[PDB]
């Protein structure tokens, strides 16, 4: 595998560089390629032949190689550059491609935002099916480091909790979701449940009660 | 309009053999080479193999003993096959137009130059003993991926398919946020991925966001999609979520109505 930095970081408008270290038999042979993987979409071809730029790629992307080490440099770092980046080079044959361990690119400098939290109680339909699931949706926040906790009648709950990892939205702000899976008996053995989101010391807590409609 | 579309099963049991097909569009398979690449969950890209216009195949060494690539010029298709699958073979699979070329560059010793043979600079004579040397060639192997397809997600597991259960997430009177309100669908207990959700047959795209899926202890996946709508329209405009689970050829159109409290 071509050694890449596990994760690098950059700031809006600036210039950042990613390395790709192989051996004499892959990178040493030369002809390195770089590809961009945006969550959701299919990979893109960025660079070929150490330096050649693909069609439609802006001139801010540049590639170079020195011996057994290539480098991709992005200038005027934009927000659409938050992605994973991979290098690749043939080895002992034009049909044996070797890829790099991959690098995640983080763009900093964006406006902060506090999470807007919505807590849905079990739907009537789901209750009639002898199942109960509390859904806590967390939207529009930056940075993306949140913490969720569940309170059943002021006590902390850890069983039946499953939380997604935050993911960017279309508006480039983060989102996450947490589900509490309960049997209808558990759901009614308490008077209220609470979803607590901790983000920048602040804690947004929503609360639902089975007796009310919410 | 070069397009490359993958087709095949979304689930495969262990020990069996996964078989996929790549359908081309726009270009002729007799012109450009084609290869296959996979990426496991949270893993780096992995090379599989390629077939050229001369139907010659080259594979990833570590996986040669399980890989087979074929082509059909007429149907404009390329087929891939992987034997004795395991859970570690669960991944997303892409087919792509590739560029391959070997470049036979030669290198000369110090003090010499190519001109054919390596001749000493300033030699004057064509066949003087000590004014020429045999050039040694260095092969420079060229590879890069011209164009990519969408990608097909393949899961390896002994568990059996299951269709999803779609429940509403309706906005009550106490959930609104003034002129705006959040409503959604819950796609519960399905397997395997993927699931895709649209709203009002795609005619409602403003403010939609479909969350990643969680894998519960049951082995099944659950996922949620929500949309932000004017609170003025709740009770006038109808809102329907269109769920799609191809791994069980299911489509559910659930109508999310506002809660009447």
């Amino acid at each position: 595998v071509l050694n890449q930095p596990s994760s690098v970081s950059g700031s809006l408008g600036q210039r950042v560089s990613i390395t790709c270290s192989g051996s004499s038999s892959n990178v040493g042979n030369g002809y390195v390629s770089w590809y961009q993987l945006i969550p959701g979409s299919a990979p893109r071809t960025l660079i070929y032949g150490d330096t050649s730029r693909a069609s439609g790629v802006p001139d801010r992307f540049s590639g170079s190689r020195s011996g057994n080490t290539a480098t991709l440099t992005i200038s005027s770092l934009q927000a659409e550059d938050e992605a994973d980046y991979f290098c690749a080079s043939a080895e002992d044959s034009s049909s044996n491609a070797v890829f790099g361990s991959g690098t995640t690119l983080t763009v900093l400098g964006q406006p902060k935002a506090a999470p807007s939290v919505t807590l849905f109680p079990p739907s009537s339909e789901e209750l009639q099916a002898n199942k109960a699931t509390l859904v806590c949706l967390i939207s529009d926040f930056y940075p993306g480091a949140v913490t969720v906790a569940w309170k059943a009648d002021s006590s902390p709950v850890k069983a039946g909790v499953e939380t997604t990892t935050p993911s960017k939205q279309s508006n480039n702000k983060y989102a996450a979701s947490s589900y509490l899976s309960l049997t209808p008996e558990q759901w009614k053995s308490h008077r209220s449940y609470s979803c607590q989101v901790t983000h920048e010391g602040s804690t947004v807590e929503k609360t639902v009660a089975p007796t009310e409609c919410s | 309009q070069v397009q490359l579309r993958e087709s095949g099963p979304s689930l495969v049991k262990p020990s069996q053999t996964l078989s996929l097909t790549c359908t081309a569009s726009g270009f002729s398979l007799s012109d450009k080479a084609v290869g296959w690449v996979r990426q496991a969950p949270g893993k780096p890209l992995e090379w599989l193999g390629s077939i050229d216009t001369a139907e010659n195949t080259g594979y990833n060494p570590g996986l040669k003993s399980r890989l087979s690539i074929t082509k059909d010029n007429s149907k404009s298709q390329v087929s891939l096959s992987v034997s004795s699958v395991t859970t570690e073979d669960s991944a997303t699979y892409y087919c792509a137009t590739v560029h391959q070329k070997t470049r036979k560059e030669k290198n000369c010793p110090d003090g010499y130059i190519y001109s054919w043979i390596c001749r000493r600079v300033g030699s004057a004579f064509c066949s003087r003993t000590g004014d020429y040397t045999s050039p040694s060639e260095f092969d420079i192997y060229e590879f890069y991926v011209e164009g990519w397809g969408q990608g097909l997600l393949v899961t390896v597991s002994s568990a059996s398919t299951k269709g999803p259960s779609v429940f509403p997430l309706a906005p009550s009177s106490k959930s609104t946020s003034g002129g705006t309100a959040a409503l959604g669908c819950l796609v519960k207990d399905y397997f395997p991925e993927p699931v895709t959700v649209s709203w009002n047959s795609g005619a409602l795209t403003s403010g939609v966001h479909t969350f990643p899926a969680v894998l519960q202890s049951s082995g099944l996946y659950s996922l949620s999609s929500v949309v932000t709508v004017p609170s003025s329209s709740l009770g006038t405009q109808t809102y329907i979520c269109n769920v799609n689970h191809k791994p069980s050829n299911t489509k559910v159109d659930k109508k999310v109505e506002p809660k009447s409290c």
